[PDB]
């Protein structure tokens, strides 16, 4: 809405690399939720580690 | 015989003058003869509309054409009011029954309720330009309790022309709020222009929106831009292109060389012009009437001062006033007739919608 | 030195004509005595408003004060705009940045917006009356769109 | 779709029909790969037949993404990207622009 800028640069041998200056990237954020470990609630599922 | 009346022009009333002057042409006659004073200053400042009309007043003008605007309006009205000059107009219904008024331009309160109701709307945006007077605000409003709507009016008309960009935007983007999508522009098509103009920059006339244009002059705006978004659009004319003697008129009209009528070059026409056109033609026909009935008009040219205490009214004008308000004729704005108040009854009004 | 002023008064405003008299008992002194040309005519009719201004002026007074109503302020606000004759009043405010007219009743319409903010309110009627200027109708709409506020005026 | 050979004489419905041809696969992405002059005509159509609210998506596929009248599609909401040879940043550009204007 600020008008035309850029956003990133392209070569043949620098494939689309962006500046790093991406507003979208901030605004979805994510609450932080804290709970403890207990049965039935809240328990590690066997494949934890690959999660 | 000869008939001097008197006129005030808004600053750039080019094509009501023109009209002014084409229904001079068709409507003069041998018999009388209605020979136009024009004063071109500032409608809105009411010291100038009081100057002009006190040196019109002065010149012993038997009635007054002219313009009057939410200032000037209680100048006009109550000078008028006093002073039984007739004064005819094609601006908004003056709110009161004001005697010594004879305002053309039809009530569209009722007729906006009513379609109003025909959309069978409850939640909508009222957009309304303040200095055209807040008379059809007040009538949506009082109704709106009644018929339980929830009535989002917003003022738009004290936005400058320097800022007139983030404003129209920032106006809707807070209706997107609500999330309003039905609206009414209350405006002068100078502004109905402008607000269309952003509406279809900001993006909002897909699907879904729907504009209610409510002032008699539906075709006379730029509306071709918003014919094909996929809203609608809609409102209300008072001329109909549709009767034969418009088309001929239109004819007529739109034939004229632009240098001297301009703006009448044009297969259509304002119904500001068109009222006004109707207008001369209403103030022959009264003044005709006088003559059909053997009324004298003679007032002295020495009519004395508008300032003049105590108050001297003339005879005169009342039987002037008598027939203005009971002139019956077709013309552009279709039948005519008058109330005692001078407010028109027994009109239509073409409701017309943009497929 | 003798100043002639003129007095623009509503007829039944004794109370604040009695302020006005008891006011220059307060205030006046020999040194410039301000002296009211008084006029007493319907201040909601333009043509007697209008004549007695024009009346006042042609007696060269110095300065105007009266009251008026929502039909005339547009012809004082407007000769007064034009004679440069300063007219003060404590009538309604005007809406526009008139020169050489001086209003001393303040704004309402901040202080009752805030009282709403403060009472919380969130849905309320709106009865009001035109002869003030709707100002203060137009400030509660505008606000009540913005504050998602129902009205029912 | 090929689009370069609507003539000027009828370049008014055909846009639009070209685009509600494109709304019988509801189609929002597209690549304007035309020349300035014609991105200018198809953008001016864009917004008269009303899509370029949020959903669509541009790409002006030309190096000239500033050079069209670019303006009256910034605020719909629609994105819109593209490419510039030119970079306006560089102090010789810079340089160049005061003395070429």
């Amino acid at each position: 809405t600020n008008g035309p800028r850029k956003i990133g640069y392209w070569s043949e041998v620098d494939k689309m690399v962006l500046t790093e200056d991406d507003t979208s990237g901030l605004e979805q954020k994510t609450v932080v939720v804290t709970t403890i470990l207990e049965s039935p609630y809240v328990m590690m599922k066997k494949n934890h580690e690959m999660l | 015989n000869s008939i001097q009346i008197g006129g005030l022009f808004p600053r750039g009333a080019d094509q009501e003058y023109s009209a002014f002057r084409v229904g001079m042409v068709q409507f003069s006659t041998s018999e009388f003869r209605l020979t136009p004073h024009i004063d071109n200053l500032e409608v809105a400042n009411s010291f100038a509309v009081t100057n002009a009309f006190c040196s019109q007043f002065s010149r012993g003008v038997y009635a007054i054409f002219g313009f009057y605007d939410k200032k000037s309006v209680n100048t006009i009205t109550s000078f008028c009011g006093t002073l039984h000059v007739s004064f005819i107009t094609p601006s908004f219904p003056t709110d009161g029954t004001h005697p010594f008024v004879i305002q053309m331009r039809p009530d569209l309160k009722g007729a906006l309720l009513s379609l109003i109701e025909y959309y069978q709307w409850d939640k909508f945006a009222y957009l309304y330009d303040s200095d055209r007077g807040l008379s059809t605000l007040q009538a949506v409003l009082d109704s709106a309790a009644e018929k339980k709507w929830q009535v989002t009016a917003i003022n738009v008309g004290n936005i400058n022309n320097d800022k007139k960009d983030e404003t129209y935007r920032s106006l809707f983007q807070d209706l997107e709020l609500k999330k309003e999508r039905r609206v009414i522009l209350d405006c002068e098509r100078d502004k109905v222009n402008d607000i269309v103009d952003q509406v279809i920059t900001i993006g909002k006339h897909v699907k879904g929106y729907h504009y209610i244009i409510a002032n008699l002059g539906f075709t006379d705006g730029d509306l071709l831009k918003i014919q094909f978004g996929g809203a609608e659009v809609s409102g209300f004319q008072i001329v109909d292109y549709d009767d034969s003697l418009v088309s001929k008129f239109i004819e007529r009209w739109s034939t004229l060389e632009e240098k001297e009528y301009p703006g009448a070059h044009t297969a259509t026409i304002k119904y500001t012009s068109a009222l006004t056109y109707d207008a001369v033609q209403v103030m022959t026909e009264a003044f005709r009437n006088l003559r059909k009935q053997r009324i004298e008009i003679s007032r002295r040219g020495n009519a004395g001062d508008c300032l003049a205490n105590p108050a001297v009214p003339w005879g005169q004008g009342v039987e002037i006033e008598r027939a203005l308000k009971q002139v019956q004729v077709e013309g552009l704005s279709g039948n005519i007739k008058f109330d005692q108040n001078g407010k028109r009854i027994n009109y239509t009004i073409n409701i017309m919608e943009l497929k």
